[PDB]
């Protein structure tokens, strides 16, 4: 029996866990994924793998999940360990909900699946989840939020960040470019777009190839949107007319 | 060897490594030996010192009013088929309200030490056993071992250099059923003694001697007590 | 219920009455009680409607696979014995009397009691509400070694006299007969009763 | 007597990947082909069932199975497996069905069955699924298909292909399928896209074929298929 | 409840009123009370509401997954010990009546299985609190082999019977023909009663009821 | 690259990188290894079961050595691999078609009970700590409904139905053999179809043997209970080859 | 004729030529046990043993290898003597469950397939191991008549007229053949399971042996229990005698 | 009676193109009133309404699972919940309490998300499902309810005239009742706009 265990929760004789590092690699061959926090809301803006001229495009998003009524997730990885974490997501958030009557605060949602997956490194000699997860929301503590999830089960708390593929260049893209307390949603879009088409592998963009939800407080209700293709195009485009005046 | 880290692993000889791995633990204790006659079952066991500061081991422990045991191998793994032995002893009077014959006790220890031999994870027990006691049919010795296998004899010798007390024996078998309980135990200390490395002899420190039959219950004499059995010595000859 | 089974030389006769009651209504007036537990094992059914069919069908259960098992024909004493287990079991949750009656290579035909959870074997045995009112009638009724045609009228008989005494029996009188050949299934209607003294 | 082993048989290898999924994959790369195909008014499902002797029954076993009145199913891979996410499959239908009192989402069912393939890339003493499931399915006036795959991950299509030869059935699908066809045109381009893998003549015995609309999910008769293999 | 069942010459025929009581207030005037089990197997429930509606439901829901991994016709026999050993189980507290009846390869079958899961098989019966008013009638007119309309005739008067003579039965006779060729389910086959018309109005004029407060979302 | 392993992949019931399973693939292997050849085949009116059956000498008791077995009534099997697995199999069978009439009523179908079966060996394909069964089982019997029905069932978990099959050593020689038979459209009678798998078992193995070397069952539609035909019987059709 | 490393550690696991060298490795453990012999008779069965004595200073009747699994059976083992006395204590449960459920005495086929089931099931998973003996079941009554079982570490079970198990299970089996035991009564047949265990002993290889010897048929009312210290003795002489 | 306790009345009705419910606003405990805003009817999506009456403890909590559960759905499902479903859904919720039940007769009203149609229903305490074509009731004056609803209700009536008759049936059939009472409240549901008032009701 021990002949067939692979001893996923040991210890490595650096002190390091072995499956969580190589869960970490998983998540650079999926999608770049990117949040970025602005003073008047929050988005993410993905990279869709699913592609092809043979897709139906039946769900409103492809790796933006809705899990409460104040708060949204991006996903990078293995998608059916990504399906089961949300799931658990839209429970916690909904215990939270039942027993306090009041919607659960961002950071104390993102914590409590961390601790889950930082159980699956601990014990139980289960494989651990190979996702990152991206988490926007707004709370009545610390208004609009933007959190990272780790497959190690630690999190943090960015103003802009990024998982996935080419990641490091896309944050170090954005570090220069983040204007710190002086972004808005309109600046954060125009970023986005910005980031993800150097980064990306296609080269010109497309709004079949991207994937941008907002999150916003209008009306004293949380509003989350999905972006619209006709939304993304004008996106899009406005970056590439700005790629046409940079040259004399 | 990839045949003999666990117990389910059969080696293509047809045999289990692990058991005889256990029956090693018994033959490194020291010395023990059981005999009986048509009355009285004596058991005769060498007290050992890992230094001369410290005491000496228990060899000999109770089990009833009419079972006695005598231990060799691992303490842990003795103490507890000890409390087994003592739990069904137990059970037998509380149910019945008579003694548990020794046929049967030994039995469940041979059902019982087969177990573990058999599942993964699990482990054979390091200790072998000589069973002194009284019922109904006499007298008995007995002996078991890490195997669940156990024999019924009329005299044995178990642990480190038993092989001479077990000719010994051997040789006055037929002497033993009309012995005198006095001469039945000096024939148990005799054979002890052809253990003992020439230089050395029986102390009235390492000696530990049980006794159980038609006359007693099972009584465990020691240090002072020990000596009048000592006394009265045919000398170590060669 | 009436229920009733007769020992005879080549097997058994098993009887029972048409009804079924639910406080002084009858609901089905129409029921056979004689339920099949092997090809020439059956057993009579009184109590419980509920509890009665639930032993039925596990009694059945439990032959069928001992049956296969020793690749031979299930004893009627081994028959019994299952019915006889579960209601032992479940005494207090169970509320039910099986009278199981049939015939084997071993023993020849046998009936069996099997009340409460004990077993004895009879050369005829009564059971059921309407038992009562023909326990004088059985045992001054009764010859020992009775053909198959006395048998079947001797259960007959009884069973008559008992459905037009008892509130709780009624309807026609289903008679099954087991023997080394097979099972021969009767039914005796209303215009075809045995009559007696009726004022 | 017995007790599983607790621990994962899919791990994560160095380079980040879970080698068990993959070997799965190629379990269902190498089986029978099947394709399905989303037809505007209807789905089509047919797959290869050349069981290779004259010997066989054919009408004993199917690979297109029905999971209630509006949804259907094909698989590329292992039979035995198949069979079993078919049962669960179904169990899962009714579940949903005595809740709601509604036929359950088409896409609600494959979330449900992809999540059960999840469990075994990660529960204990068990290998993942070597089979990929081609899911129908007709609710709310519009036609359904979906793939569930051993790594628990599904995806929706207007048409696809799997098994042998799914690469050159895929571009083949690419070039020959346009949206909005007939239901009746979909099952030609469904027995088509067969024909490119075949390997032998085809007879109605040979392959099988399934199909949903609004009227529920059936499988074509004998007769049927053989008006179409003309 | 006032539910029956009836063997003819092609087939089987359920009946049932349309009548829910809670307390002694009619509930619903229009429940229906004939369930679906297989296309050609059905059940009529009596007792406890939604005991009558979940075992149904729940039976129903193991016969099609049943029918599905089998590819066959659905037996009856199947429905009813399934039905049962469920009943059986829960030692009558699941307060369902049933009357099961449907066609199979072995012919046409009409069962009734109480809550306590006895059970038994009849050409004609009766459950429910005005089964009395409906066996009356069966007894008094049954024959062996009639035909579809001589057999949905009394069946109609049976539950008709039950409807006029019990005050926990009223409304629409459902009538289900089931038939080794199909099943017909004539929701409101025969009505009774009849008083939807009327003569006395009772409007009021918007702002005949005083308000305090008002508030308007707008979507 | 055909036949490449990794791993543990060749020890327990996980994937290669092919995406096979060894152990599944040895387990057909043990049933080579019972030394025996099974053929069933399917007539219009019945279906017959036969085998060899060797009895190394005269201290063992004849009628104990078997390879016939009873599940139903109406349904029987011939079991072809390791004895002591075939026999668990059997008894899980049996076990499964009392229980499929204790909750549904009637009598298991052929196919169902197969089936059953199938779904049992498939769990010993998934899990990883125990092994398949060394065993092959071949169902017979008739269906109310369908006529008569032959169906077979593996360690990997596949089950079909069929109008004639093999099963052991010479499996692969006789349904060649019973290839060539089915092309040319015979009457299948009782006698053809019995005779069809006797004359395979005995080509292919060539013996021509005693009535005590073979066993034959049969399952017929006037007689649906499930026949073991003894030494007369079996002596009646084997002198009825020779005339 | 063995696999190393891989394929014949676990039970669970199969070699690449379909065999379970985990099973074959514990019935080596019984080809190396002293000799077990049981054949029926006319009107029973006997069983004859030889129990090789490791040591004068055991009891003359210890490690039994003759047991009572229920009052009309008898049970003879062979192999490791441990798991031996578990599968008696396994089979004891069988008949005494039978009776229980049925209430009668269990019929010897019945009993020797049930027993057969649990000992194949030690055979299927890496949690536990084979058990390393091989066993025979013989057991007499009027309706029945004479029957004789054996099984075996893979879980096969037959029926027999003659049997043998341990080190010359060959030497024995052709020294059966010789007797017409269809014909022969069960007095007879004590003589001459006597004699065969003598021929089969090897008194050149093992130092010495006893003879264990049981009945169970018409003479002892269909009980299973041990031949008289006088019939043996006469048996042991006869067996001496003929050896010229 | 154990419905007894707490009192209360939950009104559903039906109109053209439109439907109607009404809650009194009291909390009581047997022989006192201790809150005159008490709520009894919860928002389950724009445009669907569930109205519970009984165990004021039963109704919140009940009230708080279904959210949990109907949450759930939408978010699992892509959709909003159709009056069906949400029906069957709290049938499930309360069957699952079949012997140890929730002590609330829920009433559901609304309009079909997409295709517009007005659906009523009311529910057992063991979840049986009522739909009706004109009015359900539930709670300690069913009688009265049923006795207003026969006599007031009509098959087509526009948004003004439904609202006057379905409080015109409460405010009377509360006036009755010594449990219910404290105010009135009534929803009135449309397509466009969701219409909400408190009425001048009796305060004794
Ligand atoms: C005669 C006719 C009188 O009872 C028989 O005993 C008959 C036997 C029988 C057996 C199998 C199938 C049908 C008929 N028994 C009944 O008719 C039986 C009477 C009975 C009811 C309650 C009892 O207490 C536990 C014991 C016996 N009738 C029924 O069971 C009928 C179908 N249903 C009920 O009466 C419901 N009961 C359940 C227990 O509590 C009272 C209501
Ligand atoms: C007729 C109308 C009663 O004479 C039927 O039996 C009918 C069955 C039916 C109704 C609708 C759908 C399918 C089948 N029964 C009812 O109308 C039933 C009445 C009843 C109340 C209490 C009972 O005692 C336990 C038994 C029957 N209706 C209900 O169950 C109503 C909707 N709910 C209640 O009365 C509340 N019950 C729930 C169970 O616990 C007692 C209180
Ligand atoms: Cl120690
Ligand atoms: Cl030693
Ligand atoms: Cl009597
Ligand atoms: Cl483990
Ligand atoms: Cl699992
Ligand atoms: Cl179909
Ligand atoms: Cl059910
Ligand atoms: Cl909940
Ligand atoms: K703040
Ligand atoms: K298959």
């Amino acid at each position: 029996s021990r002949r067939y265990d692979s001893r996923t929760t040991i210890f490595s004789p650096e002190g390091r866990l072995y499956q969580v590092e190589y869960a970490m690699e998983a998540i650079g061959h999926a999608g770049t994924c990117l949040g970025i926090l602005a003073n008047d809301g929050v988005l993410l803006a993905a990279e869709r793998r699913n592609i092809h001229k043979l897709l139906d495009e039946v769900f409103f998003s492809e790796k933006i999940y809705k899990l409460n009524e104040d708060m949204a997730c991006s996903v990078a990885g293995i998608t059916s360990d990504a399906n089961v974490l949300t799931n658990e997501l839209r429970l916690i958030a909904q215990r939270y909900l039942l027993q306090y009557q009041e919607p659960i605060p961002c950071e104390q949602l993102v914590t409590a699946l961390c601790d889950i997956k930082q159980a699956y490194t601990q014990f139980g000699g289960k494989r651990p989840f190979g996702v990152s997860l991206l988490y926007i929301g707004w709370d009545k503590h610390y208004g609009f939020q933007l959190y990272q999830s780790d497959p190690s089960g630690n999190y943090g708390g960015w103003k802009a960040t990024c998982i996935g593929n080419n990641s490091a260049a896309a944050v170090s893209m954005l570090k220069q470019d983040y204007k710190e307390g002086e972004m808005t949603l309109k600046s954060a879009l125009a970023l986005a777009v910005k980031v993800l088409n150097k980064t990306m592998d296609v080269s010109k963009l497309s709004a079949e190839k991207v994937e941008i939800a907002t999150l916003t407080r209008e009306s004293g209700k949380t509003v989350i949107r999905v972006l619209k293709q006709k939304e993304v195009e004008q996106l899009i485009k406005k970056h590439e007319e700005e790629e046409a005046k940079a040259e004399r | 060897n990839q045949y003999d880290n666990d117990v389910t692993v059969w080696s293509p000889q047809g045999r289990i490594h692990q058991i005889e791995y256990a029956m090693e633990a018994v033959k490194q204790g020291s010395a023990t030996v059981g005999l009986k006659s048509k009355t009285h079952a004596v058991l005769v066991a060498l007290k050992r010192a890992q230094s001369e500061l410290a005491a000496h081991q228990k060899k000999i422990l109770h089990v009833d009013n009419h079972i006695g045991i005598s231990i060799a191998g691992l303490t842990a793994d003795a103490r507890l088929l000890c409390n087994f032995m003592r739990q069904e002893c137990l059970d037998s009077r509380f149910v019945f309200d008579r003694p548990l014959p020794v046929s049967r006790l030994v039995s469940l220890i041979g059902s019982k030490t087969q177990i573990p031999t058999q599942r993964y994870g699990r482990r054979p027990y390091g200790v072998g056993l000589l069973i002194a006691g009284y019922d109904d049919m006499g007298p008995h010795i007995f002996q078991t071992c890490p195997s669940a296998n156990y024999f019924d004899c009329r005299a044995m010798s178990i642990g480190a250099r038993s092989q001479s007390a077990r000719t010994y024996l051997e040789r006055h078998m037929s002497e033993f059923m009309e012995c005198n309980l006095d001469e039945l135990v000096k024939h148990g200390l005799r054979a002890l003694r052809e253990t003992l490395p020439a230089e050395q002899d029986l102390t009235t420190k390492n000696v530990s001697i049980g006794i159980v039959g038609k006359d007693l219950e099972f009584t465990i004499y020691d240090d002072d007590d020990v000596s009048p059995f000592l006394d009265g010595l045919e000398e170590r000859p060669q | 219920t009436t229920i009733m089974a007769v020992e005879f030389d080549g097997g058994v006769v098993v009887g029972s009455d048409s009804r079924v009651s639910a406080g002084t209504a009858v609901v089905n007036r129409v029921f056979d009680k004689l339920s099949p537990l092997h090809q020439r094992i059956f057993c009579a059914l009184s109590g419980s409607a509920a509890d009665a069919q639930a032993i039925a069908d596990m009694a059945a259960y439990q032959l069928e696979l001992h049956g296969l098992e020793l690749e031979e024909p299930p004893l009627v004493l081994a028959a019994a014995n299952v019915v006889k287990n579960i209601s032992y079991k479940y005494r207090e949750d169970l509320l039910a009397h099986l009278i199981v009656a049939g015939w084997d290579q071993r023993e020849g035909g046998q009936v069996y009691g099997t009340m409460g959870g004990m077993l004895i074997r009879q050369p005829f045995t009564i059971g059921g509400s309407g038992s009562s009112y023909i326990y004088g009638y059985v045992d001054a009724a009764y010859k020992p070694g009775m053909t198959p045609e006395e048998c079947r009228r001797f259960t007959t008989n009884a069973i008559t006299l008992a459905m037009n005494r008892d509130g709780s029996s009624g309807g026609v009188i289903y008679l099954v007969t087991i023997t080394a050949a097979g099972v021969d299934h009767r039914v005796i209607l209303g215009d075809e009763l045995p009559k007696f003294y009726d004022e | 007597a017995k007790r599983g082993y607790s621990f994962s048989l899919t791990t994560f290898s160095p380079s980040g990947k879970l080698v068990q999924i993959e070997y799965a994959l190629a379990a269902v790369a190498g089986g029978a082909p099947s394709v399905g195909i989303k037809a505007a008014n209807g789905v089509v499902l047919a797959t290869e069932k050349k069981q290779k002797s004259i010997l066989y029954d054919e009408r004993s076993v199917h690979k297109v199975e029905p999971i209630t009145k509006h949804i259907g199913l094909v698989y590329s891979g292992m039979g035995p497996d198949y069979r079993v996410l078919v049962h669960r499959a179904r169990k899962l239908a009714q579940q949903y069905y005595l809740v709601y009192q509604e036929p359950i989402p088409t896409a609600q069912l494959v979330q449900r069955v992809a999540s059960v393939m999840q469990e075994y890339t990660q529960s204990g003493g068990v290998r993942p699924f070597g089979v990929s499931l081609l899911i129908c399915g007709w609710n709310e006036g519009r036609p359904y298909l979906f793939q569930s795959d051993p790594s628990g991950a599904y995806f929706a299509w207007k048409a696809t292909a799997m098994g042998k030869n799914y690469v050159n059935g895929k571009t083949f699908l690419e070039k020959r399928y346009n949206e909005d066809l007939e239901l009746e045109d979909a099952i030609h381009t469904a027995i088509l896209t067969l024909k490119e893998s075949f390997e032998g003549q085809m007879t109605e015995d040979n392959i099988e074929v399934g199909i949903c609309n609004e009227a529920g999910f059936r499988r074509l008769t004998p007769t049927e298929v053989r008006d179409y293999l003309a | 409840t006032t539910i029956a069942g009836l063997v003819f010459r092609d087939g089987v025929i359920l009946g049932a009123d349309t009548r829910a009581t809670n307390d002694s207030v009619v509930a619903d005037k229009s429940c229906e009370k004939i369930h679906f089990i297989a296309p050609k197997i059905y059940c009529c429930g009596a007792g406890v509401a939604a005991d009558t509606e979940m075992t149904t439901r729940m039976a129903a829901s193991k016969m099609e997954l049943h029918a599905l991994s089998t590819g066959r016709e659905p037996r009856v026999a199947t429905v009813t010990r399934i039905l049962r050993q469920t009943l059986f189980r829960y030692q009558g507290h699941v307060g369902a009546s049933l009357v099961v009846g449907g066609v199979d390869l072995n012919g046409p079958q009409l069962y009734e299985v109480h809550p306590h899961g006895s059970y038994s098989r009849l050409p004609f019966t009766a459950l429910g609190s005005g089964q009395g008013a409906a066996v009356a009638l069966l007894e008094d007119r049954f024959q062996p082999n009639m035909t579809l309309e001589a057999a949905q005739e009394l069946l109609v008067e049976a539950i008709t019977a039950g409807i006029l003579s019990d005050l926990g039965s009223g409304g629409n006779v459902d009538a289900c023909v089931i038939t080794a060729g199909g099943a017909k389910l004539q929701r409101a086959l025969s009505t009774p009663t009849e008083p939807v018309q009327r003569a006395g109005r009772y409007r009021f004029a918007p702002g005949t009821t005083p308000v305090l407060t008002r508030e308007v979302r707008p979507l | 690259s055909r036949g490449s392993s990794a791993g543990f992949d060749r020890h327990i019931t996980i994937f290669s990188p092919e995406g096979r399973l060894y152990q599944v693939e040895y387990a057909f292997k043990a049933i080579n290894q019972g030394g025996l050849t099974s053929v069933a085949v399917r007539g219009k009116d019945c279906a017959v079961i036969v085998t060899q059956k060797k009895v190394p000498d005269k201290l063992l008791d004849s009628s104990t050595v078997t390879h016939l077995f009873k599940i139903t009534e109406s349904i029987g099997c011939v079991m072809t691999g390791m004895t002591a697995d075939s026999r668990s199999q059997v008894q899980r069978a049996r076990y499964e078609a009392a229980n499929w009439k204790y909750k549904y009523g009637y009598e298991i179908p052929v196919d169902m009970l197969c089936k059953r079966i199938a779904d049992i060996s498939q769990v010993y394909t998934q899990n990883a700590e125990m092994r398949p069964l060394g065993c092959c089982m071949i169902l017979i019997g008739i269906d109310e409904e369908q006529g008569p029905q032959v169906y077979k069932c593996d360690p990997a978990g596949y089950y079909c139905g069929f109008k004639a099959t093999a099963a052991g050593v010479k499996q692969t020689e006789s349904t060649s053999f019973l290839e060539k038979k089915v092309k040319k459209k015979f009457d299948w009678t009782f006698e053809q179809t019995v005779e069809t798998a006797i004359t395979c078992l005995s080509t292919v193995l060539s013996i021509d043997f005693k009535p005590s070397e073979i066993e034959v069952g049969v399952v017929t539609v006037e007689n649906p209970k499930f026949r073991i035909l003894t030494e007369a019987e079996i002596d009646a059709h084997l002198v009825a080859l020779a005339e | 004729s063995s696999i190393g490393t891989g394929y014949d550690l676990s039970a669970s696991t199969f070699s690449p030529d379909g065999r379970v060298f985990q099973v074959e490795y514990a019935m080596k453990a019984v080809e190396n046990s002293s000799t077990a012999i049981g054949i029926r008779c006319k009107d029973g069965v006997v069983f004859g043993v030889e129990k090789l004595v490791l040591s004068k200073l055991y009891e003359e009747g210890s490690n039994k290898r003759l047991f009572n699994v229920d009052r009309h059976v008898g049970m003879a083992v062979a192999g490791l003597l441990a798991d031996a006395r578990s599968l008696a204590d396994i089979a004891r449960e069988e008949a005494s469950n039978f009776r229980s459920n049925f209430g009668y005495n269990i019929p010897l086929k019945h009993l020797a397939d049930r027993v057969a089931m649990y000992v194949h099931a030690y055979t299927l998973y890496s949690a536990v191991r084979p058990f390393g003996c091989s066993f025979m079941l013989g057991s007499y009554s009027a309706n029945d008549g004479a029957q004789l079982y054996m099984i075996d570490p893979s879980g096969v079970s037959y029926g027999y007229w003659g049997c043998a198990i341990g080190k010359a299970r060959q030497a024995a089996k052709t020294e059966i053949e010789k007797l017409q035991m269809k014909e022969m009564t069960c007095r007879d047949v004590v003589k001459e399971v006597a004699k065969i265990i003598y021929i089969v002993h090897d008194e050149v290889k093992d130092k010495a042996f006893e003879l264990e010897l049981s009945w169970v048929g018409e003479l002892t009312k269909g009980r299973h229990e041990i031949v008289p210290k006088d019939i043996r003795e006469e048996a042991e002489k006869y067996a001496k005698e003929s050896l010229k | 009676s154990i419905m007894s306790y707490n009192g209360g009345a939950v009104m559903a009705m039906k109109g053209k193109n439109c439907v109607a419910i009404a809650a009194d606003r009291r909390f009581g405990i047997q022989a006192q009133m201790v809150t005159t805003d008490f709520q009894k009817i919860f928002p389950m999506g724009d445009r669907l309404y569930i109205g519970l009456a009984g165990l004021a403890t039963d109704v919140q909590t009940v009230a708080q699972r279904l959210k949990f559960r109907l949450n759930l759905y939408e978010l699992k499902e892509g959709r909003q919940i159709k009056p069906y479903t949400l029906m069957s859904m709290v049938a499930n919720l309360l069957y699952e309490k079949r012997f140890g039940p929730y002590y609330t007769e829920p009433v559901i009203a609304g309009l079909d998300p997409k295709t517009f149609k007005p659906f009523i229903c009311s529910l057992d305490l063991i979840g049986c499902p009522m739909v009706t074509d004109d009015f359900v009731v539930s709670g300690t004056c069913s009688e009265q309810m049923y006795g207003m609803c026969e006599s007031l209700w009509e098959p087509n009536m526009d948004p003004e005239h439904l609202f006057e008759t379905i409080s015109q049936a409460m405010l009377n059939a509360v006036d009755r009742d010594a449990v219910s009472g404290m105010g009135v409240i009534v929803h009135v549901i449309e397509k466009d706009k969701i219409t909400t008032r408190t009425l001048k009701a009796r305060m004794d």
